[PDB]
């Protein structure tokens, strides 16, 4: 799910003619670019590795807990692309997030 | 009196703590010779009081024009033309007043770069930075945090 | 296949990180050497960014 | 000790032992993920 | 548009009182007393 999100954040900046995210920081302060994207469940795959793939002693990462969280999608977005210190409010709205 | 969220910076460690939230103290010190009248409550209050009066005769002036509209075009079923209208005038009046209260009392520092969010948050109540007595730390008991 | 290009650095050096978070007028400029968008020591807390704002 | 230290650090990183030069350092082989620096560190403790 | 005008001579009226403050108490290092202050007036004006 983080791959879906990453690819669209990229494609969405392209749709906006922002080619380098840091161009925002020509116009705005680091603290005024935010991320309010949200998930219903999301991380559903890491959740399984945590609850089921562990239960079988199958090899599973030591931080699948990281990737199950609804708000680490927005975190990798900011850690790989955006570098903002803006707001980070993450919505769980189920079928309407 | 304030609440903020802030991300950190480019990284690769998700579980890491950062200094994004330090931005709530951001203010610009490139010029700090003479006192900002803006910080001074006595000042702001006067400015408000002027707007208060300014609003006063706006409502008087509006209520005047209503008499001239009723004295010439509406019938003797004038009670609800007068109800619906004066009601609406007093709304707008209070709305303007509320916005003035807002401009000079609540949000005076919003558009000011010399007043940090944390500063002004306290400042609206006549509180100085020194007045923040206690800091409730997260204090996880981890070395990192 | 260059659509996603992971940022391998922040716009601020680590030893400049705090200074940026605290100046509300700090903004990025093209670097000479790298050509990429960074925060300069000369634009963080400057008179010129007060005037220019 | 080369073959044992290599197989263990190439395993925690999931890349063949050709992808890993013993020339490099554990800080560079990780990239930034300090969970995986903490794992390679504690694993070598139980080992040597 | 009424408020716009109302603001207009508020800024004029405020800028007037600034001349009277500088003409009597500040020295010939008056450039930054005037910078910092008129700057702040125009902020408040735009805010209103």
């Amino acid at each position: 799910i983080t791959l879906f999100v990453l690819v669209s954040v990229v494609e969405a900046f392209i749709a906006s003619g922002i080619t380098d995210p840091y161009e925002m920081y020509k116009y705005v302060h680091v603290s005024e670019v935010g991320n309010c994207s949200g998930s219903g469940m999301g991380g559903v795959s890491a959740l399984r590795g945590m609850f089921k793939d562990r239960f079988k002693d199958e090899p599973v990462q030591n931080d699948i807990l990281q990737e199950s969280f609804i708000n680490t999608m927005s975190a990798w977005v900011n850690m790989l692309l955006i570098s903002s210190s803006g707001p980070i409010k993450t919505p769980v709205g189920a079928c309407a997030t | 009196a304030m609440a903020a969220t802030a991300t950190d910076k480019i990284g690769r460690s998700v579980p890491a703590p950062g200094k994004g939230i330090l931005t709530t103290a951001r203010e610009h010190h490139s010029s700090v010779k003479y006192a900002s009248p803006n910080l001074n409550m006595k000042y702001r209050k006067r400015q408000l009081v002027t707007r208060e009066a300014q609003i006063k005769d706006w409502v008087e002036n509006e209520l005047e024009a209503l008499k001239l509209e009723a004295e010439e075009i509406p019938s003797e079923d004038q009670n609800e033309f007068l109800l619906e209208r004066t009601r609406e005038i007093h709304n707008e009046a209070e709305s303007q007043l509320r916005a003035a209260q807002q401009q000079w009392g609540n949000d005076f520092y919003k558009r000011d770069p010399r007043i940090a969010p944390l500063r002004g948050a306290l400042a609206t109540y006549g509180l100085t930075i020194d007045d923040l007595g206690v800091a409730s730390f997260h204090g996880t008991s981890t070395k990192a945090n | 296949n260059k659509l996603f290009v992971s940022k391998e650095h922040a716009p601020y050096t680590d030893e400049l990180e705090e200074d940026v978070y605290l100046d509300p007028l700090a903004r990025v400029s093209k670097d000479k050497k790298s050509g990429s968008l960074t925060f300069n020591s000369k634009n963080i807390q400057s008179k010129d960014s007060y005037i220019n704002a | 000790a080369s073959l044992l230290l290599h197989v263990l650090v190439a395993h925690k990183l999931k890349k063949s032992l050709d992808s890993i030069p013993m020339s490099k350092t554990i800080k560079d082989l990780v990239g930034g993920k300090s969970t995986v620096q903490n794992e390679i560190l504690g694993d070598l403790g139980k080992e040597f």
